[PDB]
């Protein structure tokens, strides 16, 4: 089985977040809630029917409702604040899929929108048989975005590593985007373009060899 | 209290055994699963597989099957997770979770996972410890959000962690934002420090970043000029 | 006197269905046929050897004492008994099972091979009731029984039986592609019936002692 969780969901204090497993997940099959706070082992929050087993507050409930699995947690606060991930038990199998994660976002400051700058190949670096893109996101809100890199409109996935979001000193999140290429690859191609994608909203930053 | 404590941090070269231990304390070892769970820097969880130590009894998952191999030992309530070939990918955190929590139903019949570990930091990306090269991003181009314009340098191919990067031998310390660095699949880290600089001190104004390595008594400074 | 019960049939009220005990219960009784079939009979889908044969021989029984054959806590103790119950045979919303039957599960990931019996000195020949489960799939066997090539063997002075269950995927009924036959035999006073089995076996939990004079 896939079970499909949104990358982020954001809530305000006090009112209520709903996170989504989705899959052929028929009626009840357990589904299993688990919690990762940053630098933490993941903590089990709700099993079974609810079920809150030792200090996890009622508001967090857990409702199947088809073939869906949905988290429910009540007058969210600062604590909330983690990784949350939705496990069911596939009987065709016996393997305990685990669900892709949701970083629930308890928002304390104000949204904000991605800041990028790409920076081309310098000179120095095609003069060593190399030729490396940095693209660099800063002063985005909430912490999750999500990098596309395009040459010539056409997309490419070779050579791209990205540094998850980092909170930064104005307490926004940064993100560094890489792609490492050939010196006849960078010059072959009319224009290399950095696309990142924040809460809907897309900002792009092309360069061109010389 | 009921807690599992793992093995300490692992560095592996490609191709080597990676090997993993999980102590059991405050329970009755031979009673629960033990379930192995691999998390990679900045991603989800991948289930690998579970013993159980009261019957010896191993189910991998299709992706870690064959090359993944769990044991368990009664005597010091000890499990081990040997991966015999590795690769760069394999770079994570590995958990080990006990499965004490008991199903209700026979059409539910599983054990959930309650009680984990501590996590096992294995990095595998081999590599020797190496100088980094910097590379200056000029602030040439159309870099001006007015009056400000951006300019830095890019540490790359450096190992091991962490590296230092000052501008101006510390005069420059207003705008300065140094990114985390990237594990490339060379298993080489590479970091990039920006500075937000006004425009118009473009060409009179010299910018220089100072690059430490330390593990490799690496230092070099870079002057970062428009063209 | 006759057995009055309720929408159930006779095998919902010998099996223990959750619903059908809460109704009647009687010693006494000459007539015992009151729906046949499509109630609340089987909460279980199954198939329920010699039903015609049971209502012949239960039919006129002028003394009837029900009596805990296998106690739950003392006769199983290697296995868990808590773990049985199901949702199609849910009572007042809770899931639950047979009140006359038992179902055995895996305990701290093994089933050990069990060999219970009993001894007949009631001086009246007593009625037993057991099941054997079919799993839909395969995983699902490995999860409660912890082995593939299941057997359970009823043997007696007068009743020898082996069964052999295969795993294998039928049409839903009652929310349920699994499958457990029921069986049942008498057993003559001053015999003694064994029960030997590696998992797939619903244990019986009460049996009836009868008398038809
Ligand atoms: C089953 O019994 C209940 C009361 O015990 C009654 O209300 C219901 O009508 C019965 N079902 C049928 C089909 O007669």
């Amino acid at each position: 089985s896939v079970l499909t969780q949104p990358p982020s969901v954001s809530v305000a204090p006090g009112q209520t977040a709903t996170i989504t497993c989705g899959g052929n997940n028929i009626g009840r099959k357990r589904v299993d809630w688990f919690q990762q706070k940053p630098g933490q082992a993941p903590v089990l929050v709700v099993y079974e029917d609810s079920d809150r087993p030792s200090g996890i507050p009622e508001r967090f409930s857990d409702s199947n409702s088809g073939t869906t699995a949905t988290l429910t947690i009540s007058r969210v606060e600062a604590g909330d604040e983690a990784d949350y991930y939705c496990q069911v038990w596939d009987s065709d199998s016996d393997h305990v899929v685990f669900g892709g994660g949701t970083k629930l976002t308890v928002l304390g400051q104000p949204k904000a929108a991605p800041s990028v700058t790409l920076f081309p190949p310098s000179s120095e670096e095609l003069q060593a048989n190399k030729a490396t893109l940095v693209c660099l996101i800063s002063d985005f809100y909430p912490g999750a975005v999500t990098v596309a890199w395009k040459a010539d409109s056409s997309p490419v996935k070779a050579g791209v590593e990205t540094t998850t979001p980092s909170k930064q000193s104005n307490n926004k999140y940064a993100a560094s985007s890489y792609l490492s290429l050939t010196p006849e690859q960078w010059k072959s191609h009319r224009s290399y373009s950095c696309q990142v994608t924040h809460e809907g909203s897309t900002v792009e930053k092309t360069v061109a060899p010389t | 209290q009921v807690q599992l404590v793992q093995s300490g941090a692992e560095v592996r070269k490609p191709g080597a055994s990676v090997k993993v231990s999980c102590k059991a304390s405050g329970y009755t070892f031979t009673d629960n699963y033990i379930h192995w769970v691999r998390q990679a820097p900045g991603q989800g969880l991948e289930w690998m597989g579970w013993i159980h130590p009261n019957s010896g009894a191993t189910k991998y998952a299709q992706k870690f099957e064959g090359w993944v191999t769990m044991t368990r030992d009664t005597s010091i309530s000890t499990v081990y997770m040997e991966l015999s070939r590795s690769r760069s990918d394999d770079t994570a955190v590995y958990y080990c979770a006990r499965a004490g929590l008991e199903p209700r139903s026979v059409d539910y019949y599983f054990y959930g996972l309650d009680v984990w570990g501590q996590g096992t930091a294995v990095t595998v990306s081999g590599a020797s410890t190496k100088g980094p090269s910097v590379f200056p991003l000029a602030p040439s181009s159309k870099s001006t959000s007015g009056g400000t314009a951006a300019l830095g340098c890019l540490v790359k191919d450096y190992f091991p962690e962490p590296v230092t990067v000052s501008w101006n031998s510390g005069a420059l310390t207003s705008g300065v934002h140094t990114f985390p660095a990237v594990l490339q699949s060379s298993g080489l880290y590479s970091l990039s420090s920006v500075v937000t600089v006004p425009s118009s001190s473009l060409g009179t104004q010299t910018y220089i970043c100072n690059v430490n390595h330390k593990p490799s008594n690496t230092k070099v400074d870079k002057r970062v000029e428009p063209k | 006197a006759p057995l009055q019960l309720g929408n159930c049939s006779i095998a919902g009220w010998i099996l223990g269905n959750p619903e059908c005990e809460s109704l009647f219960s009687k010693e006494s009784w000459s007539y015992i046929a009151e729906t046949p079939n499509s109630e609340n009979g089987t909460c279980y889908p199954g198939y329920f050897a010699d039903y015609e044969e049971l209502r012949e021989q239960l039919s006129s029984v002028s003394s009837f004492e029900r009596f805990e054959i296998f106690p739950k806590e003392s006769s199983w103790p290697n296995h868990t008994v808590t773990k049985g119950v199901t949702a199609s045979c849910s009572h007042n919303g809770k899931s639950s099972f047979y009140r006359n039957l038992l179902w055995l599960t895996e305990k701290n990931g093994l089933y050990p091979n069990l060999s219970k019996s009993y001894v007949n000195n009631k001086e009246k020949e007593v009625l037993v009731l057991w099941g054997v489960h079919h799993p839909s799939n395969i995983e699902d066997q490995r999860a409660i029984y912890h082995t593939e090539n299941a057997y359970v063997s009823v043997v007696s002075s007068h009743y020898s039986r082996r069964f052999t269950p295969e795993i294998a995927k039928r049409p839903k009924v009652r929310d349920q592609e699994g499958r457990i036959n029921y069986y049942w035999t008498l057993l003559e006073p001053g015999d003694t019936i064994i029960f030997e089995a590696n998992g797939n076996l619903i244990a019986p939990w009460y049996a009836f002692a009868l008398s038809r004079g």
